[PDB]
């Protein structure tokens, strides 16, 4: 019996059986690395959705970009509420950017120990908040 | 008397239409060894022998008793019970695995994946074997430390979200580290073709560096690191 | 007996480091030339990224194929929509610049 | 019986055991082109031999100049002249070839300056036939030499079309008219019953350490092949010989390697005095396991204990360089800290002599063929082989040498393969078995599965373990041994009374552990009765009544003109034990040790002498 034959039989056995899947996301220990892997996907997705919405509306919707901005000025939000929208854009970008660099450092082979993860994790987290406040204020 | 509560996952396939549930046991810790396995053994021997789990060495070097204790995957024989009586130890089988009965997961696929990478020495001219000890320098041998110690407990792969969603086509941290183990054994001659065996989007390239595997390893090993080390060889090996 | 799986992976990191360099590059040097290179680097990286989310979660025969096609369409539509914006409007750079001091 | 699915498998050969010996035998058979099945109640990696730590002996002469014949002398001395020299010749000659075979397989042996396999000093070994000081021939993968041995043998095992019946509990031998036909087994996975038949059958089921309350051995060390051979009416050998390893941890009784001592580790009593200098002057704490442990046990007797309750002794390590402990003993460094909260680099480990090895087992040829005893003579059981710890070629005798069982495994596993390959052919007539063979195994299985009695399986196991522990320990006396016997027999009477709870088919551990209990008892009975009958002190068996080593001659004085003692008057002979499965009666006989080697001209016989270290 071969390794390929064993798997093919494993799946034949279990799928046709009344065996239950042991709980996973329901019971496994929450960690910062975990949350940060999740957030990288989330921010990654949100950003592409925003980029594609910007490209698609540029093809599908009428009027130039100024005509679209002049429409935002219409329901003139308070200077702080405009800063909120501005912070809500930069936040996911900055998180994904900094955590992105971390991902890249990893691919070089560097910084892959449990202490280095928790450390570099907080450095990313802190760097997000600072650069997000710092950019929104420009 | 110091009474500690254990909440344990239960399922009996030989019982008509039984569904998975939790059962709680209570143990006097003065009359019980320090490790979780000791409890399991005690509640098995004294309270309930319908409890069914894998175990052998009680030494943390066989890898049989691997399970999910209080969130993380470890070995029950190496994990001491948290003497804090206000907390209740929750014991589950290895996450996202087909449960045979109680805490006994079907590891058939796990081992088959291990087989598919050929965890043995491969020489281009094996017509001289069994007569001369091969020369490996002390420095060439250090390169295998943190790699050979693996016990195949399947804790890491079972703590791995990619191995949950894609356990069929993706080999997982456990098996992958052993592929690496043989890649850098200086005595091996099949290094290029060992890397070519991973040239598809699933076998190796399904890890997105969650590092949750390394954090969980009961033996202190770092499968995560070794995977990223594989990836680098994959991008760089010529011909 | 090609080695595409590893090449593709490298490609991703090459455009990752590219995209990283391109953000400050665009701030310091905002121009037409940056508007397009930013549009290419952005959609490609995004395309490959979502492609990973797809290959991770989309379990299926004719599904895996379909999602990958619908992603390709969305990606292509995006790159054009952006290039249209760079040609016939103020472009990615100046548009952000206007949006910010508002 | 309308309840149990009977599934018949056909093979050339069956190996029962996926340990070190099991595997080498298993894939060795497949390599010779045999359709082989391997039946094992654990996944092969989980088998004890992973717990192995010290090393595997081969006279590779890597550290100094060595000769395999010196290794020969050492083991036979070690064996206390109960070891059959023909087998010891074969093993020690094959030693280097077998160890090289393993390294060539990819076993990650630790290396030296030369780049060769690292060998270390160990208890009981010498150069120049004893006259040349301490020998360095213990080949080792750091502190985890067994783990690696088992994992590479398993790695290799995957190259051949061997059929691995993973997690199948072997119940009995298939026996027809003195000949072996295979094994009947329970498949734990679904409660089904499989009759695997073959021309040749190899038993490699390891030891029975779980007969005692304190052991280094795993929870699965329950002498299952031993019980199977017993239930067939076949004899077992030297079962009273139970190795008490000197350095087992005080807590859970986990093994701490003898390698510790070979690296420079010292044994210390309550007053700090290096007590092993007092017992063995020349060899110190690197003396034989039986001597060291009995010295330890005797140091506790006098009042020199070391705990807050004075019941153990310290193994000191902190004087050795930190980097030496890191590279040589990293695995016990971890388990000393985990189980005893001990930093090896600063504090000593609490160690106590505990049960470890079974030199007794299934009597065997140097070729690995199970021997029965007819008319005071040896006789080969057709189609039945045994190797590893479950066997007894008595390559170990009255006291096993340290780091010789991993060798035992590899050599005799291979030997079993060659004995089959060189006697019969693949695709030869596989002998047809009776339509209802192994019936009583299923009936036995059935009673235990629905066993509604008064004494729980776990409780009786405890009664057996504590009894063997206090009645047949390091030291033993006639009276104490006798109460042990009449106690174990009473506990065998208790077996008809046991309560079992789980009534399921799938993974009935409640059930298997009861099968294990029948297996354990049958092993224990023969251990204790044979122990009581042996009225001499030889190797690990130490009688406080008869402290004398009783041979055919008084080997202390000249051999010249002396009266040779008749066979039933001296004790330099193997104990052969039987038990009537029903009444639980142990009856015993004796067969001579083999003194002649395979070639006097190449390897000279070593006659008995005064044996002290
Ligand atoms: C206990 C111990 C022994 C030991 C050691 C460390 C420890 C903690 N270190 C050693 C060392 O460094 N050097 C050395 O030479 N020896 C050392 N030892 C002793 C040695 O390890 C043992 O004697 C040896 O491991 C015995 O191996 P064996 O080949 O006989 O197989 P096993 O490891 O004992 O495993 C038993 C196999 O048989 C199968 N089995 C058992 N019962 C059944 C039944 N019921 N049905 C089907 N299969 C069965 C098991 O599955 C297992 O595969
Ligand atoms: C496709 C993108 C779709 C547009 C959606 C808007 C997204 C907001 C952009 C992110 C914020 C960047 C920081 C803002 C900024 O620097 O503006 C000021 C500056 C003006 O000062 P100045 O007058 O030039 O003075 C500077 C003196 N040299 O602006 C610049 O100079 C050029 C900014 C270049 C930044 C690159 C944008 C990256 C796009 C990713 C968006 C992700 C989608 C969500
Ligand atoms: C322009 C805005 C960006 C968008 C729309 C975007 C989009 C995405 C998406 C959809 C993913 C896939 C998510 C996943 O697989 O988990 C991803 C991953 C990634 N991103 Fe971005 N990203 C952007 C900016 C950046 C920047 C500036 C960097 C540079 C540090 C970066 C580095 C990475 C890396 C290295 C990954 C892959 C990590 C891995 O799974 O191994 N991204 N991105
Ligand atoms: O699904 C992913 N994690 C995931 C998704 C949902 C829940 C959990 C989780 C939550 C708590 C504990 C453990 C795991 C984890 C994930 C996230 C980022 C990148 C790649 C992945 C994956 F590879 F596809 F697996
Ligand atoms: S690397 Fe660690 S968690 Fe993974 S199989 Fe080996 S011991 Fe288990
Ligand atoms: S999903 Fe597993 S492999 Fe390590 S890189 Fe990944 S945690
Ligand atoms: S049972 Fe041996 S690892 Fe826990």
């Amino acid at each position: 019996t071969t390794a390929k034959e064993e798997m093919e039989r494993f799946w034949n056995k279990n799928l046709g059986s009344n065996r239950p899947l042991s709980p996973h996301i329901t019971i496994y220990r929450w960690s910062l690395p975990m949350a940060m892997s999740i957030c990288h996907r989330g921010t990654g997705i949100a950003l592409s959705a925003g980029v594609s919405l910007f490209g698609l509306s540029a093809l599908l919707l009428p009027g130039n970009f100024e005509s679209h901005l002049e429409l935002v000025k219409s329901l003139c939000l308070g200077p702080t509420l405009i800063y909120t929208a501005k912070f809500g854009i930069v936040f996911p970008l900055m998180y994904h950017t900094w955590n992105g660099i971390r991902h890249l450092i990893w691919d070089l082979g560097k910084g892959l120990t449990i202490p280095q993860l928790t450390q570099s994790g907080v450095v990313v987290l802190i760097l997000t908040v600072l650069s997000s406040v710092g950019l929104a204020a420009m | 008397p110091r009474i500690k509560k254990f909440a344990i996952y239960r399922w009996d396939p030989d019982k008509t239409g039984d569904k998975p549930h939790m059962q709680t046991y209570e143990i006097d810790l003065n009359n019980c060894g320090p490790m979780v396995l000791d409890a399991l053994i005690k509640i098995k021997n004294e309270i309930d022998s319908t409890l069914t789990f894998r175990r052998s060495c009680r030494e943390g070097i066989c890898g049989s008793c691997a399970m999910n204790i209080n969130g993380g995957n470890t070995l029950a024989c190496t994990r001491r019970i948290d003497t804090n009586l206000d907390k209740v130890s929750k014991i589950y089988p290895l996450p996202h695995m087909y449960v045979i009965k109680d805490l006994v997961p079907d590891l058939s696929n796990f081992y088959a994946q291990y087989k598919s990478i050929e965890p043995y020495l491969k020489k281009k001219d094996e017509s001289q074997e069994g007569k001369q000890q091969y020369l490996q320098s002390i420095e060439e041998r250090e390169k295998l430390d943190g790699l050979y110690e693996c016990i195949l407990c399947a804790c890491c792969s079972t703590s791995c979200p990619s191995y949950w969603w894609n356990g069929d086509k993706y080999l997982g941290p456990a098996v992958l580290m052993q592929a690496y183990r043989w890649m850098i054994d200086s005595r091996d001659d099949f290094t290029e073709e060992r890397l070519a065996k991973l040239q598809d989007p699933f076998s190796l390239y399904r890890c997105h560096t969650i590092m949750n595997c390394t954090g969980t390893c009961p033996k202190g090993l770092n499968p995560g690191k070794a995977i990223a080390e594989i990836k680098k060889m994959m991008a760089t090996y010529k011909e | 007996s090609s080695k595409a799986a590893s090449l593709h992976w490298t490609g991703e990191r090459v455009v990752s480091v590219l995209l990283l360099g391109l953000l400050p590059a665009a701030y310091l040097n905002p121009c037409s030339a940056m508007d397009y290179s930013l549009a290419a680097a952005l959609t490609l990286h995004g395309h490959w990224g979502i492609g990973q989310v797809v290959t991770d979660y989309v379990r299926g025969d004719a599904l895996q194929k379909a999602a990958k096609a619908g992603l390709l369409a969305l990606s292509a539509f995006t790159f054009a929509g952006l290039c249209y914006f760079n040609y016939h409007d103020v472009g990615i750079c100046k548009a952000v610049a206007m949006l910010w001091k508002l | 019986s309308t309840q149990y699915p009977v599934v018949d498998h056909e093979f050339d050969a069956v190996v029962v055991g996926a340990g070190g010996a099991g595997l080498r035998a298993a894939f060795g058979l497949s390599e010779a082109g045999f359709n082989t099945a391997c039946v094992t109640k654990l996944f092969p990696t989980r088998s004890h031999t992973v717990a192995a730590q010290g090393g595997i002996n081969a006279a590779l002469g890597n550290m100094e100049e060595d000769n395999w014949r010196w290794h020969f002398y050492d083991t036979v001395k070690g064996s206390d002249w109960l070891g059959d020299q023909d087998a010891i010749h074969y093993m020690t000659e094959q030693a280097p070839a077998s160890v090289v075979e393993l390294e060539n397989y990819g076993m990650p042996f630790s290396r030296t300056e030369d780049g060769k396999i690292y060998q270390r000093a160990f208890g009981g070994q010498s150069l120049k036939f004893g006259k040349g000081g301490q020998a360095h021939r213990c080949c080792c993968v750091a502190d985890r030499t067994g783990h690696s041995l088992l994992h590479t043998l398993y790695g290799r095992s995957l190259r051949y079309d061997t059929s691995y019946f993973v997690e199948y509990f072997a119940l009995d031998l298939l026996m027809e008219n003195g000949e072996c036909r295979g094994v009947i087994a329970l498949c734990i996975e679904d409660g089904s019953i499989h009759r695997i038949r073959a021309r040749n059958t190899v038993v490699a089921t390891g030891g029975y350490g779980r007969t005692y309350f304190s052991c280094t051995s795993a929870h699965t060390s329950t002498g299952d092949g031993t019980a199977m051979v017993t239930r067939a009416g076949l004899p077992c050998q030297d079962l009273e010989f139970v190795q008490f390893h000197p350095t087992g941890i005080y807590g859970a009784g986990c093994l701490i390697t003898e390698g510790c001592r070979g690296e420079g580790g010292i044994l210390i009593n309550s007053q700090g005095e290096r007590f092993m200098e007092r017992y063995a002057p020349v060899a110190k704490d690197l003396a034989s396991r039986d001597v060291v442990s009995r010295s330890m046990t005797l140091e506790i007797r006098e009042g020199r204990g070391c705990g807050p309750e004075k019941d153990h002794v310290y193994l000191q390590l902190h004087h050795l360089p930190p980097e030496q402990l890191a590279v040589r003993l990293p695995g016990i460094s971890e388990t000393a800290m985990i189980f005893a909260g001990v930093d090896v680099t600063k504090e000593p480990i609490p160690v106590l002599p505990t049960v470890h090895y079974n030199m007794g087992g299934i009597p065997t040829n140097y070729k690995g063929q199970v021997l029965r005893h007819v008319n005071g003579q040896d006789q080969v059981v057709p189609g039945l082989y045994a190797c590893g710890e479950a066997a007894c070629a008595s390559v170990h005798g009255a006291n096993r040498l340290g780091a010789n069982s991993l060798l035992d495994l590899v050599v005799f596993g291979r030997a079993c393969a060659l004995s089959i390959a060189e006697s019969c052919r693949p695709g030869d007539k596989v002998p047809s078995i009776k339509p209802n063979a192994g019936e009583e195994s299923v009936m036995n299985l059935d009673k235990l599965r629905f066993a509604n009695g008064t004494i729980r399986t776990s409780e009786l196991r405890l009664s057996m373990q504590k009894s063997m522990q206090s009645h047949a320990a390091v030291f033993r006396v006639g009276s104490v041994l006798q109460e042990g016997c009449e106690k174990i027999l009473r506990l065998y009477g208790d077996l008809q009374h046991l309560k079992t709870f789980d009534r399921g088919m799938v993974w009935n551990t409640d059930l298997v552990e009861t099968l294990e209990l029948q297996n354990l008892m049958l092993c224990a009975l023969q251990t204790i009765y044979g122990a009581e009958a042996r009225k001499e002190s030889r190797g690990a068996h130490a009688r406080e009544d008869f402290k004398e080593r009783v041979d055919e001659y008084d080997y202390s004085k000249p051999i010249q003109g002396q009266q040779k003692k008749p066979f039933q008057e001296h004790w330099r002979k193997h104990t052969l034990s039987y038990v009537d499965v029903k009444t639980g009666k142990v009856s015993l006989e004796y067969r001579p040790v083999i003194d002649k080697t395979l070639n006097e001209a190449d390897c000279a016989t070593v006659p008995p002498a005064i044996r002290s270290y």
